[PDB]
């Protein structure tokens, strides 16, 4: 009942809401005799640490992670390809979100909830790269972001001039 | 106890069976069980006096047990069995216990027959917290020691390092340290260094200025450099250094003073440059013992003067001197900590530059920086960020300037300070009039 509650406030887009049913049903199944909970423990982690990226409080998904539990007890796919795209953000880099991605492909179709969450997150990162780059300069070529980002220069313009 | 009834007649009884103690030497040749029998039989009484000397008796024969490469089976049940019955009290058994152990160093027995007489008596004693708890962990470690030189490695850092969370009992506080420093040794080893920093606070600072702890300081101090290189913390590696250097003993002698110092130097300019580096840094300059060395004096001074001064020479210059020596730079693997030097030199030379210059070309910039000029346009963009500098870039190639920002606030404020300090001169110039009249 809390997973399945998880689910619905991570779609109102309300992720406040959505850490703390994700951590109760994390407590529930770690505990609980595995005979099949075991893979309820792994699909729970994978959404918990959903929350705090799209928050974009991503100090927290570093410190979650650690030896006692996500290394020992639970060493799968997707923590591999949760742990770069956490990381990428951290940077501010568009650029390292396309290559986690692409050889974690896999996981993210696997997903459901995780896939539709990331065509959001390419958005709000389009724009974190983009600030990073013009901040120190003034009167930068249009040609200049244009290579960088990697993504043609009439587009940008569209993008620049909404932003 | 106290007991009075097996003062006098039991000792005398003792010396009965000590007379006796050719029988049952005998009797252990025709069945090693008669002759244990008798002395466990001597043996029922809490008067401890007579219960450590009846002890040694039946200690004796653990002698010829231990000894002998197949007997020994036998002293694991009656250690175990001794505990079992109810003991004789807390206070009398646990010294005998202990002369168990000593036994065990020096028998110098088969390797096999050591390890299992030793997990029977971790065993015995595991909960207890009385007397045990502290030769508990005298024999866990050399379990451990066993365990450490093979393979089994990963399994003996994790008892050992299991153990001493608890163990903080009737132990004399010298021997607390050396568990714990040797804990963290196996966790360098294992390199889980995130490990090592939980076991590492455990220590206080507080206990170390006892001088009785002298020569423990150093290996500690030694241990905690290594945690921080791993990391990369380089300011963090000098100030535990600086600690050492101000051991007394060490500081007066010329000989091992040396090295500490020329270590200090290396990763002080190493750290990110900032708050802390900066006030570190005047006393280095500051430091006597540092102008008696010339190898290192010259490389502080170099980049403490605002003089700028291009990589590709100060390289060179200082390869063959300061490569030679080890930590930071050094052979192959320290190549790639020797590497930063690089970096540390360009955001010292573009710090110089936003002071002086105020509008400066971008070409003009990159040539002085020798680089290309997209990792010059990369590394200003870092700066920035860091907030060391206050930059504006133009890419199509035509200026970057570090100007202040020039606010309302400021040609207002300057301009109320300079007014006063004007005030504050002509008053000054008045008192010393007055005094030339009087020498005139």
């Amino acid at each position: 009942l809390d997973l399945m509650s998880g689910i619905l406030h991570c779609e109102d887009k309300d992720y406040k809401t959505a850490f703390s049913y994700f951590f109760e049903s994390f407590e529930s199944y770690h505990n609980l005799t595995t005979h099949n909970s075991y893979e309820k423990a792994c699909q729970v982690l994978k959404y918990m640490l959903l929350s705090k990226i799209m928050l974009n409080l991503i100090d927290d998904v570093k410190n979650i992670l650690n030896a006692k539990y996500t290394k020992e007890t639970y060493q799968s796919r997707g923590i591999d390809a949760m742990k770069a795209v956490a990381e990428a953000y951290n940077n501010r880099s568009l650029l390292d979100f396309n290559t986690a991605l692409k050889q974690y492909e896999k996981e993210l179709m696997g997903d459901e909830l995780t896939r539709s969450h990331f065509n959001a997150l390419y958005d709000t990162l389009l724009e974190s790269n983009l600030c990073k780059i013009i901040e120190p300069f003034e009167c930068v070529e249009i040609s200049h972001i244009s290579k960088i980002i990697g993504l043609d220069t009439q587009q940008v313009e569209g993008k620049l001039s909404q932003m | 106890m106290s007991r009075d009834a097996p003062i006098k007649a039991d000792k005398d009884y003792s010396q009965i069976l000590k007379e006796e103690f050719p029988k049952i030497d005998s009797l252990a040749q025709n069945d090693c069980n008669s002759a244990l029998d008798q002395l466990l039989v001597l043996e029922k009484k809490t008067r401890q006096a007579s219960d450590l000397a009846s002890s040694k008796e039946v200690l004796a024969k653990i002698v010829d047990l231990l000894a002998s490469r197949n007997k020994w089976d036998d002293l694991n049940e009656q250690l175990t069995l001794l505990s079992k019955k109810h003991g004789q009290l807390k206070l009398s058994i646990q010294y005998m216990i202990q002369k168990v152990m000593e036994y065990l160093k020096s028998s110098k027995s088969l390797d096999l027959n050591t390890r299992i007489s030793v997990i029977e008596t971790i065993r015995v004693v595991t909960e207890n917290k009385i007397f045990v708890e502290v030769e508990r962990a005298r024999v866990t470690k050399d379990l451990v020691e066993i365990k450490k030189e093979e393979g089994k490695i990963d399994e003996a850092a994790d008892i050992l390092c299991e153990l001493q969370v608890e163990t903080y009992g009737s132990m004399e506080m010298s021997e607390k340290i050396q568990f714990i420093l040797e804990q963290m040794e196996l966790s360098i080893l294992k390199g889980d260094y995130s490990q090592a920093t939980v076991l590492s606070r455990k220590i206080l600072k507080k206990t170390f200025k006892n001088p009785k702890y002298e020569s423990l300081k150093l290996e500690y101090y030694n241990l905690l450099v290594k945690i921080s290189l791993h990391k990369r913390e380089y300011l963090e590696v000098a100030q535990y250094l600086q600690e050492i250097y101000q051991t007394d003993a060490i500081k007066s002698d010329e000989a091992k003073w040396k090295p500490v110092l020329s270590h200090i130097v290396y990763f002080l300019v190493l750290s990110p440059y900032g708050n802390l580096q900066n006030d570190l840094i005047h006393k280095i300059q500051n430091d006597n013992n540092l102008k008696k060395l010339e190898s290192q004096e010259s490389l502080v001074k170099l980049f403490t003067t605002n003089e700028l001064m291009r990589w590709p020479i100060v390289q060179k210059t200082y390869e063959p001197v300061l490569n030679e020596d080890d930590l930071a730079f050094g052979g192959e693997a320290n190549k790639h900590h020797w590497e930063d030097l690089q970096k540390r030199v360009i955001e010292h030379n573009l710090r110089v530059i936003s002071e002086y210059y105020s509008r400066i070309t971008l070409l003009r910039l990159n040539e002085l920086l020798d680089l290309t000029e997209s990792q010059t346009e990369t590394y200003i963009s870092d700066l920035v960020n860091q907030g060391i500098i206050y930059a504006k870039v133009n890419r199509p190639a035509k200026i970057v300037n570090f100007e202040k920002p020039k606010n309302s606030s400021q040609l207002l404020n300057e301009w109320s300070h300079n007014v006063d300090e004007l005030l504050e001169h002509i008053e000054t110039i008045g008192h010393l009039i007055t005094k030339e009249e009087i020498m005139h």
